[PDB]
């Protein structure tokens, strides 16, 4: 029903509750393979979880705009598509490891 | 809040007046002839040109010309040899040395403004304490050499005596503003 | 001791870097006279090159030799461009400018310097 | 002979105007004034190399077009004919097909500089 | 403004706006250029009493930036943060929206 | 493999290089012992072998190749 | 007071939360968090950590920073690691700023983040160029701002305000030529420091 996103490039892209249904989706099954005690993989569960729920509760596209806060629902898809690229890339990495190794003592010292 | 500036709201539809309208914009240049007016408009106006070495443009009080050196009303030089205008200078265009004169007073040997490197900013003179340093309305005072200026100091004071009929006026009009 | 390396783990491969490079500048010479017209021969040209090499001859660390190709394959690259002009290409041969002397007689007849 | 006088009065005159250019002033020539302009910098290639253009298709055309002008131009001329039904045929069918030869070209995207 | 009403008739006929009535040269609605002497008001803190520089001094507010973690001062169910709430949309314009 | 030929014109690069051999060479001398050079003469010398035979010679052989008669053979088994 | 400006603690402390966010989430680079008193956040990270980092805030849920504003180097040559490199990002959706601070010596190199952001490209030649700070995978990492010729890294602290060469056009050779740098003017330093010191807060603790 959305004739233009209004921003050049961001295709109007019909039936945007399935596109984001799978999204989140597939961003939960990709998190099931971090460890347990992986802050990212908490709070981007929280994260994918509370916006798959409202995404099922609203069935109203400029509602469901309203309610995820998210600018547009194509908006809302392009970032669900980057989280789940940045999952895939942080399953690559392991950020959860601790510190690789410490700084110098007067690395972030400020005044000299 | 925003607006847009190329968005249509809906669509004026088909119609055979707005097409015939259309057509007789797109065939008879009508923008064109429209352009056309309003350079011809601009044609029969009068130009804003002045003659220029007869008109000069106007200016301000505020203006900042030539720099000069001025005197107190005895004739005493103002200058005290005090330097704050060469450390505040940002470009360091100032060269302020310095020696106490025969009857003791503290006066200033050599005053070099170097106006190939001064950026015409007014700090010396919004700087100086006793209003010796100024930018005189002058700015006609283009030379044919790069050594004509490097001012110094007897440059200077003949320049304050040159100029001191106007900069005493201006910043007469001007120095309850600073 | 105990360093991070960027390219080269010790300094076989950074001379081998060296050489890769010292043979574009070799080949990249004759084309630059060529195109821009330089007073100067292929040959002085090629001494200029390996004067340069030589100048930086004397490091050691692969760090430093690896930085050294970098920038040197900056230089080549812009002269492979025509983005150096005359000028650029000849402010290596200090043509204007006389040498300081290396003898402290010269050196004291002239100047307080060391 | 009035026409031919008149040629070369104008050439004459082109002539002197820049023998005149070439001889008056004073001349002070060296490399770098003389040098090819490019903006101020020395030019990466020598200004002879391969240009492709992009209107090939178009300019061959104009060929074609052009010698379809050459056998238009003798209409003035035709209109004076004793027929003038066969002459108004074959105009129409000649301004026809050089039409079609167009609006096909122009479909075909001919006209439309390939990069 | 010196111009008569046949080249004003046609300047505005051939601009189709009327160019009188904003004429973009200056003849005498502008300032006098020599000015009645001002007097500028002082601001606060010039108050000769109750004005004590130490209650006042901000540039002595600053002080050094918080450490949240540290890996060297520290030596390291609750719910995701964002850096600030979202930003809300913004309005159309009602003076005019020119959509 | 043409042998002779091959040795010749590296030979007849050699005595082209304007820099050594002042009737010093063997087909057996070596550059950095025999004809006192460095690394940067010694790839002049591979450059000036790729020049005249229209082929490329790689860093990791011809910095193992020493004398002229590996020059030689190395050109031999490569064609 | 109508001197001194407000404070905004609500700010300062969603800044100081989201600090805690992503301290708790990247713990493996991130080695310091700090908000400072003009309520802007700074995170500095291991050297190695730049590419997740940066990713991390390019494309997170909660924390789009799509929009790299800045990209710098501090150059402080009294640490071991003497470059600061300090990329300042904007986020449009939460109308937020962070900054991240990582470290770098005159032979460490950096991971690029063209990848990233684009604006990196551009950025990193210019950090390179003026601090000789080098960028790995850096797609035609040269000079920009410097003359073509130009030696050294001029925006170091141990490089010199006019520079070791300047140019003059010489009519024997017809070309503009580099000299070595003689001022007629020689540039004089000021001593405006006070001895007395003026904020007792960043007063160091003695040696
Ligand atoms: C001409 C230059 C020499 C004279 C200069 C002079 O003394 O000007 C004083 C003076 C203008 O000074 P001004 O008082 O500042 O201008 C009055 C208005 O501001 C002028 O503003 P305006 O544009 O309203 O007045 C122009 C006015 C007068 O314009 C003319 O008469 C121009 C010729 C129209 C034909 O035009 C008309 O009356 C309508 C003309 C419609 C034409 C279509 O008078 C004139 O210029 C009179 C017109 C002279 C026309 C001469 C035509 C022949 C020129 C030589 C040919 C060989
Ligand atoms: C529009 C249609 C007509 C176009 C053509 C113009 C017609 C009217 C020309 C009138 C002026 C004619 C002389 C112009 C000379 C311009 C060049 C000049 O001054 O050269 C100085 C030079 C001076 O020569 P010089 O002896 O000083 O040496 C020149 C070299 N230097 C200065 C470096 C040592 O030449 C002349 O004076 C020649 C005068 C020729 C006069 C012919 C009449
Ligand atoms: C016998 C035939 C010749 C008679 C003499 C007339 C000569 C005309 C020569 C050229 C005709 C070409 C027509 C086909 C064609 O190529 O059309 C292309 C044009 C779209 O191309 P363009 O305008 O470049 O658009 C770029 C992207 N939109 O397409 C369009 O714009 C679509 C136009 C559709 C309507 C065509 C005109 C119909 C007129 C009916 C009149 C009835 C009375
Ligand atoms: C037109 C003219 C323009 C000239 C432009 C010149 C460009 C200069 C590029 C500079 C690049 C370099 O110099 S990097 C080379 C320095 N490398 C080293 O010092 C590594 C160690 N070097 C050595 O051991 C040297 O002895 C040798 C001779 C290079 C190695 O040979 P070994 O065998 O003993
Ligand atoms: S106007 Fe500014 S730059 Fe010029 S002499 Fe004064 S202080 Fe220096
Ligand atoms: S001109 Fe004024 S500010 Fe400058 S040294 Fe003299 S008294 Fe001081």
């Amino acid at each position: 029903l959305k004739k233009t996103t209004g921003l050049v490039g961001l295709a109007v892209c019909d039936t945007p509750h399935e596109r984001l249904t799978i999204l989140y989706t597939k961003t939960l099954d990709i998190l099931k393979h971090f460890p347990k005690h992986a802050a990212y993989r908490k709070y981007t569960e929280q994260i994918t979880n509370e916006k798959l729920d409202m995404v099922k509760a609203e069935p109203d596209v400029k509602k469901l705009e309203a309610l995820l806060q998210g600018g547009e629902v194509e908006e809302v898809i392009l970032q669900a598509e980057k989280e789940l690229s940045l999952a895939r890339k942080m399953l690559k990495w392991k950020p959860w490891e601790p510190l690789v190794e410490e700084p110098p003592a007067n690395q972030w010292k400020w005044p000299i | 809040t925003y607006k847009y500036v190329n968005k249509k709201e809906q669509e004026s539809e088909v119609d055979m007046k707005s097409a015939t309208d259309n057509a007789a914009r797109i065939l008879m240049w009508t923008e064109l002839i429209r352009g056309l007016g309003m350079t011809l408009s601009y044609l029969f106006r009068e130009p804003a040109t002045i003659n220029y070495p007869f008109e000069k443009g106007p200016l301000s009080p505020r203006f900042r010309g030539e720099h000069a050196l001025r005197r107190y009303p005895s004739g005493e030089e103002r200058c005290i040899a005090c330097k704050l205008c060469e450390a505040i200078c940002p470009a360091q265009a100032i060269t302020i040395e310095a020696e106490p004169r025969a009857d003791g007073s503290r006066r200033t040997t050599r005053y070099d403004i170097d106006m190939t490197k001064c950026i015409y900013c007014g700090f010396c003179q919004e700087a100086c304490p006793v209003d010796a340093i100024v930018e005189g309305p002058n700015f006609e005072f283009s030379t044919e050499t790069h050594e004509e200026l490097l001012y110094n100091k007897e440059k200077l004071l003949n320049n304050g005596d040159k100029w001191e009929a106007e900069i005493a006026a201006n910043i007469q009009a001007d120095y309850l503003y600073r | 001791t105990s360093v991070k390396p960027i390219f080269s783990r010790d300094l076989n491969e950074a001379k081998r870097r060296v050489r890769e490079l010292y043979r574009a500048w070799y080949r990249e010479v004759p084309n630059t006279v060529h195109l821009m017209q330089l007073d100067i021969t292929v040959k002085q040209g090629r001494d200029k090159v390996r004067e340069m090499f030589m100048k930086n001859a004397h490091v050691t660390d692969p760090r430093v030799v690896d930085l050294l190709v970098i920038k040197g394959k900056m230089e080549l690259q812009e002269t492979i461009k025509v983005w150096k002009q005359r000028t650029h290409v000849m402010r290596f041969f200090h043509e204007t400018e006389t040498p300081r002397p290396k003898d402290f007689l010269s050196k004291f007849y002239m100047g307080h310097d060391p | 002979m009035n026409l031919y006088t008149v040629i070369f009065i104008n050439i004459l005159l082109s002539l002197t105007l820049i023998l005149v250019a070439f001889w008056l002033p004073q001349m002070n020539l060296y490399s770098e004034k003389a040098n090819p302009y490019e903006c101020g910098f020395d030019p990466t290639s020598s200004a002879r190399l391969p240009f492709s253009m992009k209107f090939f298709l178009v300019a061959i055309t104009f060929l074609l077009f052009d010698l379809e002008i050459a056998l238009l131009l003798p209409l003035p001329w035709a209109i004076q004919t004793i027929k003038t039904s066969t002459m108004m045929i074959m105009a129409f069918i000649l301004v026809t097909i050089l039409s079609l030869g167009l609006a096909y070209e122009w479909t075909q995207k001919g006209l439309e500089w390939t990069e | 403004a010196s111009a008569t009403r046949v080249i004003q008739k046609l300047r505005n006929w051939a601009s189709g706006q009327d160019l009188q009535a904003k004429l973009q040269l200056r003849y005498q609605e502008i300032a006098k250029r020599t000015q009645p002497p001002p007097k500028l008001p002082v601001g606060p803190s010039h108050k000769l009493s109750n004005n004590y520089y130490c209650t006042r001094d901000g540039r002595r507010e600053v002080v050094p930036p918080s450490i949240i973690m540290s890996s060297q001062k520290a030596l390291v169910e609750k719910k995701a943060v964002t850096p600030a709430p979202p930003m809300k949309r913004w309005e159309l314009s009602k003076d005019q929206p020119y959509l | 493999l043409t042998l002779d030929g091959i040795k010749d014109r590296v030979l007849y690069v050699l005595k082209l290089y304007d820099k050594i051999d002042p009737e010093k060479l063997s087909v057996n001398s070596h550059f950095m012992k025999d004809l006192g050079l460095d690394s940067l003469d010694q790839v002049e010398i591979i450059m000036a072998m790729e020049d005249e035979f229209g082929f490329e010679i790689p860093d990791i052989d011809a910095e193992k190749l020493m004398c002229p008669q590996e020059i030689v053979d190395y050109i031999a088994d490569k064609k | 007071r109508p001197t001194v400006r407000p404070r905004s603690d609500v700010t300062h402390k969603q800044l100081s939360a989201f600090g805690e966010y992503v301290a708790e989430i990247l713990p493996k680079y991130v080695q310091q968090v700090q908000v400072s008193c003009l309520d802007e956040l700074e995170i500095c990270i291991h050297p190695d950590g730049v590419i997740p980092t940066l990713t991390f805030l390019r494309d997170h849920t909660n924390a789009q920073f799509k929009s790299l504003a800045d990209l710098t180097a501090v150059d402080v040559p009294t640490r071991q690691n003497r470059f600061e490199i300090v990329y300042n990002l904007l986020s449009l959706r939460f109308n937020s700023r962070i900054r991240v601070k990582t470290y770098a010596d005159e032979l460490t190199p950096i991971d690029s983040i063209v990848s990233v952001h684009i604006a990196a490209n551009w950025y990193e030649r210019e950090v390179w160029d003026m601090f000789g700070v080098f960028f790995f995978n850096h797609p035609d990492l040269r000079r920009i701002l410097t003359d073509y010729g130009f030696e050294g890294h001029p925006f170091r602290k141990d490089f010199p305000l006019t520079g070791y060469v300047e140019l003059r056009y010489d009519d024997e050779v017809k070309r503009v030529v580099a000299e070595p740098v003689e001022l007629a003017q020689e540039f004089r330093k000021f001593d405006l420091n006070s001895p007395w010191e003026a904020f007792p807060a960043y007063r160091q603790p003695p040696e």
